[PDB]
């Protein structure tokens, strides 16, 4: 019974980690450090 | 199933898909998992000596394919982030090797048990041709023999191990077995 | 056979997890069909 | 002198699987069948539990019945599983719901034909029948209303054999469904004019009996059924092997229900230790009997303390002398005298059989009639009266079909019960 | 106790014995309830903690001890 | 009620075999309750149909069917029956029952008194309070509301409600405060593990007007004193309980239904102020 | 054995992907409808059979039908990845919304759509042979949810008879809200629902993202997280019929604990470890723990505070590794507490389930891994807040005739706002008086 | 067996990291509360269970909450060493402070804050099997802890009803001192914890600070230094229930042994073998000097003298390498001293304790090794003096309505500082009347 419990923690460790969810891109901190803002310069390709 | 019970807890379902078409592919599939073992570590090896300091996430994905994974979408980059511990686009051996030569903890004892029972030399390896005619007509699965690359060590001997233990449902006839 | 069973079935002498199932699902070995009882197993 | 066993409901057919388990054990039946025994004692008497098949094979003399197939399917699977005839197995396509209307009256009575034609069949192969045998709980629906429901046709078919039951009854502290006191009254009221001899358990005691005695970390339901398996097949031991002092279950009936009512015993079996303090106690008499009257080693709430033993009865199975178990007798009546019923010269029968249960030494089993089950009665009584007053959850028998004059006379009856046990308990010579 | 279920009463040393060292039980001689004679001093439940055992079992228990000639006419004599 | 499921016959063997076995053809006749050795027991089974009627009519065409018979009985569903004897022996058209015995007699009788005050308490109660769609009667309608401040918080503290740790409506918070000591009348002391039992945490408003100075502080609203809607709560005054937190007085109404305590003490009579 | 599951509307299809998503994980079928390749006629293999069928060639389908008015969000299950696993024909979509109005779905639209769904389940139920209920995913909140609901329910139960339904139902918050018009079309929605459902499971969306900030760490939660929490509450109540245990439940049960008097059906649920990962490691999670869980208000999956009531029936269900001991322990502790009260004309108040299959983990999910788990509906007279609460906004609204010329122009009488709302104020006295004291009655 | 603490403010959780600290090193808990990679337990034997307990899995988690309405201080904890040690839902934090009004702390905020940390609490208090009492530590002369803390008491009065609550104070120092409101804090602290604590063991800094200075050789001490003193001494006094000895002390005997009436519940504490490195290698250090050392004020921690009093009850604990009939030949020659004096009417002055294991030395830390040491806490009437002086205080304050306006408009009414003062002015009354002779009154 204590090793099932310690390979369950193992499995908790290695394969649930934090950045693995699916919506990590709405819940990442630091998600205004890597976007960009509306325009950059007077040639940027998104200005439509 | 496999990976729901507590007899098993470490077990995930889409590894057991990779692990699945590592050995059902194709040479049976305990000397597939031996050689995909000894690819990993000769990988590793030319990246040491290069240089770089493990496998990357995109060979890691190459080899799967070599191997015959048929992966969907975002599985592959869920087991690269699954062993990649420092996040920095590199694959931990040991993390891998752990959960790739897998077992329950009745099957693990086992196992050390028979290994511990075999004689040894040298820096505690085994050789084919001194114990091949002592054992020859007790072990059914005569595949050992083949798994020899005259040499074996333990991390190969728990991977053609592990690889058997699907064919066995109970742990108390794997463990006489 | 094995020193896992050689015990007399006396209370307090069974240790279930020693025979974990490796399964969990109910068969379908008990139907009526149309009126027809089938124990099949 | 065959036995036939009824189980019915969930609860019935899994301490049944355990019973099957240990008498194929006791008499070396493999579960393919094959006897596989190592003395001639095992044979002589393997007709009692077992039918004879043509082959190398065993049949056991058993009815199953249940309204959803999922326990009997569990069952089947199980590993005795396949030694239980096929043909045996009845059942229908929707559940009883735990409500005693719908278990009695609407899937009940569309069952019963075929249940009471596999019942006659099994008994009329026997060449002399004795008692049925029937494993259910009381709290439950179609335990409590097919089972009762069957009971009244067999009684109404066999009126001069002996009806038996082991049933479970609602613990005092926690329910395990909402609606126990309608379906505890009723089948109680059932019972009563039905059964010739009833025995109860509570789960709550059995728990308890896992904590304080066994002191197992982790119990299950398998160590339960054990415990009741144990008991059941320790009563009728007697039946089947030699013995110096041999006794049956008409005569335990004789001895035990002074009149037709104060038919309610309490169960016991002796021989439970811990792995741990085995190392500090050898089997001998006076320590079964002191375990015996240890209420510690009861499966029932009710304390004997509160009441008085109108009639027990032990049967010790080993090798053993007839000195020290009627001494013993003696010494526990006069001891505890204020206890015992003043105007029975002697409450206590003994009977001695000479063949043990494997890896035990000695055991005995202990029925007892005490007046202290009345306060149990008392408690279900209040609870339905609680409900009843305000209605509660009533619609579902109301539509179902019943009358509430059921309702009101089961009451009545079951309240008339504990009047009776309260009277006999004060009652004086004068 | 709800800790894990892995931990067995430890094992206590107690040295300085009199009844171990060929000794009678002389007053003021209880050497061993010197706190110096003992290893460690933390208390630990052991009323609740079970026992540890180390053996190779039985395998087996025993409970009973150990414990053509057809006719086709042609009737042949012998004496034997 | 009943009606008869079978009737018992007893007979003696033909005459003739009689006299081969060696027994007197006379002599039959005595006062003892005991029957000739070779007098035989029999029963049948009566149809669905039968009744009192028919069945004396097959005793009796029993009776005039062979020699060699004085005994019958006649077995009803409740376990009863009475005997029919012949008043001369050895003649007939002279049958005559007078007996009627019952397994429950004598046990209903003595056990009389006691069943008949349990009956006239109990069945009062069982008579319905309410409506089949859940509404009580015309008669004996509460007092006040059950959703009212008083009636729903009237032995337990209203619920504090906080903003703090949510960011919608919040949520309240359960308790650890525990009940009264009180077990089933004749239980044995079942503990299926380790439980907390209540004779500890016992309150501290357990004689504290006697050996204490009592409430010396306005801080008793903080968390003693509640004001549920127009009356006022304490936890301090309610059901009397002994050093062993058990409780003491057990109250019953008119039909015998146990009353619950209340801490209500007293009545806000709020107004708002004007000039 | 069978169970045919009914999703209309858009929650209640964004619900069934997810509960899907989950029940194919758990018994293994691939999204491409296939069993692993280990699995073979070599063991016996059919605890699907409750939620899947399999065609004489091997593949899987399931018993599932999904009702849309708008052709988007089934467009995107046809669309999506499991687009193979599903059968063309049980994927049925309209051309047009019921635009928020109860009255075009009930009259104007759905009776057009209503024909084909009696039909697709119909030609279900012949390819079945122990069915023992219907679950039932819509919100009440919009037009086609309430309205096809209704109208689906009450054809339904014309048709079938003495079969359960079990609803879980996503009713209007308290605050947060959605649309303006939610009182009339939830108190006309709920009007309908009252005679013709046997148990009713009650869900709010601010509850669910408390419990989701609380509970689990995400600071910007979605629905895909709220549906994932009731796919694991629907497959904790469904596992009792599925696999081994001590105590098993038919749904049949359920309405004989919980419902005490045939219009008080309405219940609570609750979930005992919704924890994250990382709390996990800091934590033992033994029976008791998650049993006193499942008891706090935080738990709860709606907004109601049950200790403005008292509780009349509770039913737990343990699955994992649990022993019956711990159970009884548990519930004989709670029983203890002060602050939980239940009425007193119900002294019996708990039915217990033990399972041994514990929940299953997804690829992508927030929830950890755990050995056990609780889950409990529970039946309690603090409900009668939620109707008070949304009665007193439908007296507000309809003071003013706010919005009724929509209603009585797609077909509905006038006269039915006043109906329902005098059925409501009937339910409110009917939990009023429920809870008086039996003492106090004489 | 087990005892919960409870850190309240920036005193409490300070001297909680010292406390926590030693706990772990003298258990050998590591500070992560991890094990090496190879055992299957971190340690062999369950005494750490008084103030940790273990995971299934063997990770540690310590019995403690703490509670603060600034981030700061727990922030500083939840990124310090200890990290992994706690549970994250332990450490709770506000979002602004008390502002040191006691008004504030009571009244407007920690009555929002107050009903999580009950509920934290009560989940520790459910995961325990023989909880013995209450431990808390706070200063009185701040905002949050005076009125948290004493809203905290009282609801923990109502709710755990006659459990055992031992309180560590730092009051306000007689002349040293830090903010201008202190006295108003400490005169509502004192009468809410009249009625609401059963010991309390009242701490100075500017007796920590002489006792740095004389007996450690540190010129410039900081709050660092005091708070392992503190632990220290809550170490000694918890040993008795965590190691063997010859003379056990359940928490429950020191209430009933140290107050005679239910308000004499204020009592002082002194510690004997406060040494330097440099001065322990100088002496020997045995009992009959230690229990000498105890009773000097130079050894005190709170600024008081009790040559000005008389003792009621007096408390010795001896823990190390000691012999009975060297304490009571030592406590005999403490009788026989004529500074010391007991009232008449208590004859029986002495409990004694005497524990086996000698003091853990803590890496970064200042005090000596030694074998064995002594901690006294004691019942006194000297302690009067400390409240004439704070009441003067407040009275020369309160004359001319100071600062009221603040208290007022957080939300107290002016009627309770008269009330408060009253209180005290009562209590001096009570230690003038309990230290009359009963030779004198005849
Ligand atoms: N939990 C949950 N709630 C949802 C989901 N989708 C919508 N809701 C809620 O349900 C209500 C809206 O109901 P809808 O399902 O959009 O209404 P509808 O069934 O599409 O009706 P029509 O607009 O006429 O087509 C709002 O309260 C939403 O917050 C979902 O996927 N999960
Ligand atoms: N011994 C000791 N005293 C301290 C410590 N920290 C603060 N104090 C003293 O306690 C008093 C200040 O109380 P604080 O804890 O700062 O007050 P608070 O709990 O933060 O209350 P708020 O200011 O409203 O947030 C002063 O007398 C300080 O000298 C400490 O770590 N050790
Ligand atoms: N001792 C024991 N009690 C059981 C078992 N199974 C169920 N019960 C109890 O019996 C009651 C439920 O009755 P049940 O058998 O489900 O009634 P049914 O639905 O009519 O078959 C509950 O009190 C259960 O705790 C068992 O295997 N052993
Ligand atoms: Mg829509
Ligand atoms: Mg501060
Ligand atoms: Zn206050």
């Amino acid at each position: 019974r204590a090793n099932r419990e310690k390979q369950l923690l193992d499995y908790r460790e290695t394969y649930q980690k934090k950045e693995t969810q699916r919506e990590w891109d709405l819940n990442d901190p630091h998600w205004k450090a890597k976007d960009l803002p509306g325009r950059v310069g007077d040639n940027d390709p998104r200005t439509g | 199933m496999i990976y729901s019970d507590n007899n098993n807890p470490r077990e995930d379902s889409v590894f057991l898909r990779v692990k699945r078409a590592v050995r059902c592919g194709g040479v049976t599939g305990p000397i597939q998992m031996v050689d995909f073992l000894r690819d990993f570590r000769c990988l590793e090896e030319e990246q040491r000596a290069s240089g770089r300091k493990g496998v990357t996430h995109k060979q890691f994905v190459k080899l799967m394919e070599q191997y015959g994974t048929k992966l969907r979408e975002g599985d592959a980059a869920y087991l690269c982030k699954a062993f990649d511990d420092d996040n920095d686009g590199y694959i931990n051996p040991e993390r891998f090797v752990r959960h790739f030569t897998g077992l329950n903890q009745r099957r693990h004892n086992a196992v050390l048990r028979a290994w511990a029972s075999l004689p040894k030399d040298a820096k505690g390896r085994v050789r084919r041709n001194h114990l091949n005619e002592r054992f020859s007509e007790t072990v059914t699965h005569g595949d050992v023999w083949g798994t020899f690359s005259p040499t074996l060590c333990f991390e190969e001997f728990l991977a053609f191990y592990a690889a058997v233990s699907v064919e066995i449902p109970l742990d108390e006839k794997f463990e006489l077995f | 056979r094995t020193i896992y069973d050689a015990l007399p079935k006396l209370p307090g002498f069974s240790f279930p997890e020693l025979n974990p199932p490796p399964t969990n699902g109910i068969p379908q070995l008990c139907t009526i069909r149309k009126g027809i009882r089938t124990v099949f197993d | 002198r065959e036995i036939v066993c009824v189980q019915a409901g969930q609860c019935g057919n899994q301490i049944g699987s355990k019973f099957w388990e240990v008498i194929s054990d006791e008499h070396g039946v493999d579960p393919t069948g094959t006897y596989q025994g190592d003395s001639d004692l095992q044979l002589e008497r393997i007709n009692v539990y077992f039918d004879e098949a043509t082959g190398g094979r065993y049949v056991p003399r058993s009815v199953l019945i249940d309204l959803e197939p999922g326990t009997m399917d569990s069952v089947r699977a199980g590993p005795y599983g396949q030694i239980f005839r096929p043909d045996n197995f009845i059942f229908g396509q929707s559940g009883a719901g735990n409500n005693w209307a719908k278990g009695h009256y609407t899937e009940g009575a569309e069952l019963i034909d075929s249940v009471l034609d596999v019942c006659c069949k099994e008994a009329e192969s026997c060449d002399c029948l004795q008692g049925f045998q029937i494993c259910h709980s009381l709290g439950g629906g179609t335990g409590s209303g097919m089972g009762t429901l069957l009971i009244s046709k067999l009684r109404e078919q066999y009126p001069d054999r002996i009806m038996m039951t082991f049933s479970i009854i609602p613990s005092p502290k926690v329910s395990d469904t909402v609606v126990e006191p309608y379906n505890t009254t009723l089948s109680v009221h059932q019972l009563v004019e039905n059964s010739d001899e009833s025995m109860c358990i509570d789960n709550e005691a059995l728990y308890d009996i896992c904590f304080r005695t066994l002191k197992l970390t982790t119990p299950t339901f398998g160590d339960l059924n054990h415990l009741v398996s144990a008991v059941v097949s320790g009563v009728t031991c007697c039946l089947r092997f030699p013995g110096q002092l041999n006794s049956d279950l008409r005569k335990l009936a004789v001895n035990l229900v002074p009149f037709p009512r104060l038919h309610f015993f309490m169960m016991g079996f002796a021989p439970l230790t811990s792995r741990g303090s085995q190392q500090y106690r050898g089997l001998s008499v006076p320590e079964l009997t002191q375990q015996m009257f240890d209420a510690k080693n009861m499966m029932q709430a009710a304390d004997p303390r509160h009441g008085r033993y109108l009639t027990a009865s032990a049967l010790f199975r080993g090798r053993m002398s007839t000195k020290e178990v009627d001494e013993q007798m003696l010494n526990v009546q006069n001891k505890n005298s204020s206890y015992f019923i003043e105007w029975i010269p002697n409450n206590i029968k003994s009977s001695v059989c000479d063949i043990p249960p494997k890896g035990l030494k000695m055991a005995v089993t202990f029925i007892g009639n005490n007046t202290c089950i009345q306060e149990m009665f008392r408690r279900v009584g209040e609870q339905f009266t609680l409900m009843f007053r305000r209605k509660a959850f009533l619609h579902w028998y109301t539509g179902e079909g019943m009358d509430e004059m059921e309702f009101t006379e089961a009451e009545s009856n079951m309240n008339d019960l504990v009047s009776e046990y309260q009277q006999y308990q004060d009652a004086t010579i004068e | 106790m709800k800790n894990s279920v892995a931990r067995t009463q430890p094992v206590r040393k107690y040295e300085n014995f009199t009844l171990e060292n060929n000794l009678p039980l002389a007053l003021g001689a209880n050497f061993h309830d010197d706190p110096i004679c003992r290893d460690t001093n933390r208390t630990s439940h052991t009323l609740l903690l079970p026992r540890n055992v180390d053996y190779a079992p039985h395998t087996e228990y025993v409970f009973n001890g150990g414990g053509e000639p057809v006719f086709d006419g042609w009737m042949t004599v012998n004496f034997d | 009620l009943s009606q008869p499921v079978s009737y018992s016959l007893l007979v003696l063997p033909p005459k003739k075999e009689l006299r081969k076995k060696g027994y007197n053809m006379t002599d039959i006749n005595t006062t003892s309750t005991r029957v000739h050795p070779l007098a035989r027991w029999q029963t049948h089974v009566l149809k669905h149909g039968a009744t009192y009627r028919d069945a004396l009519d097959a005793v009796e065409e029993a009776n005039t069917k062979h020699w060699g018979f004085l005994k019958a009985r006649i077995q009803f569903s409740c376990g009863s029956f009475e005997s029919f004897v012949r008043t001369n022996p050895n003649d007939p058209s002279t049958l005559k029952g007078v007996s009627t015995y019952d397994p429950n007699g004598v046990f209903h009788k003595e056990t009389l008194d006691c069943t008949l005050k349990n009956r006239s308490t109990l069945l009062p109660r069982l008579r319905a309070i309410v409506d089949g769609r859940g509404h009580h009667l015309s008669g004996s309608t509460p007092p006040a509301r059950s959703f009212h401040p008083q009636v729903l918080y009237k032995n337990c503290p209203p619920p504090v409600l906080s903003q703090a740790g949510y960011d919608f409506t919040p949520m309240s918070h359960n308790a650890f405060l525990l009940r009264t000591n009180d077990h089933p009348q004749g239980v044995r002391d079942v503990k299926s593990d380790f439980m907390k039992g209540s004779c500890d945490y016992r309150p501290r408003a357990y004689l504290r007007d006697e050996v204490s100075g009592g409430v010396n502080s306005r801080h008793c609203h903080c968390a003693e004193v509640y004001q549920v809607g127009d009356y006022t709560m304490d936890l301090a005054r309610g059901a009397e309980i002994d050093h062993r937190n058990r409780t003491v007085n057990f109250e019953y109404t008119k039909k015998g239904t146990l009353k619950s305590g209340s801490n209500i003490v007293g009545k806000r009579h709020a107004r708002v102020p004007r000039f | 054995r069978e169970a045919i599951c009914i999703h209309i509307g858009q929650a209640g299809c964004q619900v069934g992907n997810a509960c899907w998503e989950l029940f194919c994980l758990e018994h293994g079928i691939q999204p491409d409808g296939a069993m692993p390749s280990d699995k073979t006629i070599g063991v016996e293999d059919d605890a699907f059979n409750t939620f899947f069928s399999e065609t004489g060639a091997g593949k899987h389908v399931p018993r599932a039908v999904f009702l849309d008015l708008e052709p988007t969000v089934v467009d995107e299950v046809r669309t999506g990845t499991y687009r193979q696993l599903f059968h063309p024909e049980q994927l049925i979509s309209g051309k047009e919304d019921a635009a928020n109005n109860y009255a075009r779905g009930h009259y104007t639209i759905g009776k057009e759509i209503v024909d084909l769904c009696l039909d697709r389940i119909r030609k279900l139920a012949d390819n079945c042979t122990g069915l023992q209920g219907f679950l039932v995913y819509h919100a009440v909140g919009g037009g086609t949810g309430s309205g096809l609901g209704a109208l689906l329910l009450e054809r339904l139960s014309v048709d079938y008879g003495k079969k359960s339904k079990l609803g879980y139902t996503v009713y209007p918050s308290p605050q947060v809200s959605t649309a303006v018009v939610e009182p009339y079309n939830s108190v006309l929605s709920t009007h309908s629902l009252l005679e013709h459902t046997d148990v009713a499971a009650m869900l709010d969306n601010e509850a669910i993202y408390d419990l989701t900030r609380r509970n689990l760490d995400i600071e910007r939660p979605t629905y895909t997280n709220l549906n994932r929490l009731i796919g694991q509450v629907v497959s904790s109540l469904t596992a009792s019929l599925r696999f081994d245990g001590a105590l098993n439940v038919d749904l049949t049960e359920f309405q004989t604990n919980l419902v005490p008097y045939p219009r008080i059906h309405f219940v609570l649920t609750s979930y005992a470890p919704v924890i994250s990962a990382e709390k996990a490691y800091h934590e033992q999670l033994s029976v008791s723990e998650i049993s006193n869980a499942v008891f706090e208000p935080a738990s709860m999956m709606t907004k109601c505070d049950p200790r403005h009531g008292k509780y009349m029936a509770c039913c737990l269900m343990y699955r994992g590794d649990v022993v019956p001991k711990d159970v009884n322990a548990a519930v004989a502790t709670i029983k203890t507490k002060r602050t939980i009260q239940f009425v007193d004309w119900s002294p019996t108040g708990f039915k217990c389930g033990i399972n041994y299959q514990p929940p299953t983990v997804v690829p992508g999910g927030d929830l950890a891994k755990v050995q056990r788990a609780v889950c409990m509906i529970a039946n309690s007279t603090a409900i009668a807040e939620v109707f008070a609460r949304i009665d007193h906004k439908f007296d507000l609204m309809y003071s003013k005739r706010a919005f009724v010329h929509w209603y009585v122009g797609e077909g509905m009488e006038e006269g039915e706002f006043s109906e329902a709302r005098e059925d409501l104020a009937a339910l409110e006295k009917d939990y009023e008086e429920v809870g008086a004291e039996s003492a106090d009655m004489d």
